[PDB]
């Protein structure tokens, strides 16, 4: 018999993105290549299989810094940062295949998706 | 608010 | 020229949820008299004007325990908390006053606001 | 997925 707040979720994401943009609470640095991204685990679980698996593991869980596979595209893992924390997708030709490939990496299923439809319009 |  | 994804806010949430029915990556417990709330403070911040305010506080933002005025309720809070992580407000006649005046104390102004239309209906 |  609950009563739902629509915009909660949103304003719940709006919240955390703030957060991330002060540093507030942060808990791991992701290194890719010569970048750093500060994020908060908790956000990254929840929006990626692969940082799901991670940080559920009882000796990852605990580190402050992750480093990913050289292959990852700084710019790519940005854009899909900024999509966990705001629900947007920075999707352009220029950044297309990266993006798809740091997904995949990712493991965000939704974002993969788009990408493959994006690309099979233009082939 | 809504009846969800 | 960013697209979105309609449901990533929702499913976010679900997943925030999930972390604090496991105890994954909890960092505060809230003692309100005798009971015991475990929960993430970036979600807390995000959903209220009084938990924002003590865990952007310089001292309180490294506590682990937080205890809260004794004369809020356990289950409006419990209501409130569950709120937070799922959008869902589960608003009853037998409650409505507790929650009202706990969403008073915590600042989530859009359940005050709701609490003060379904009592208004009824007187 | 939709233009916001
Ligand atoms: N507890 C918990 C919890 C925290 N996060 N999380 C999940 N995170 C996740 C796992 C896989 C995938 C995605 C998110 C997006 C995607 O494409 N795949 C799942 C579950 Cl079942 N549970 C949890
Ligand atoms: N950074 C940050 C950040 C984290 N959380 N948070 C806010 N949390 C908040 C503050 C006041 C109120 C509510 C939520 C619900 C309500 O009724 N009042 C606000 C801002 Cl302006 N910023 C942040
Ligand atoms: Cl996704
Ligand atoms: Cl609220």
């Amino acid at each position: 018999s609950c009563i739902q707040f629509t915009r909660h979720a949103s304003d719940v994401l709006l919240n955390l993105n703030r957060l991330r943009s002060r540093d507030i609470l942060t808990d791991v640095v992701i290194v890719v290549s010569r970048e750093q991204f500060r994020a908060h685990k908790t956000v990254l679980m929840a929006c990626s299989g692969l940082f799901y698996s991670i940080f559920t593991d009882q000796l990852k869980c605990n580190l402050s810094v992750i480093n990913l596979d050289p292959e990852i595209n700084p710019e790519g893992f940005c854009i899909l940062l900024d999509f966990m924390y705001t629900s947007r997708l920075n999707l352009r030709e220029g950044n297309i295949m990266a993006v798809m490939a740091t997904a995949m990496y990712l493991q965000m299923e939704h974002v993969v998706d788009t990408c493959r439809k994006f690309i099979k319009a233009s082939e | 608010w809504v009846i969800p």
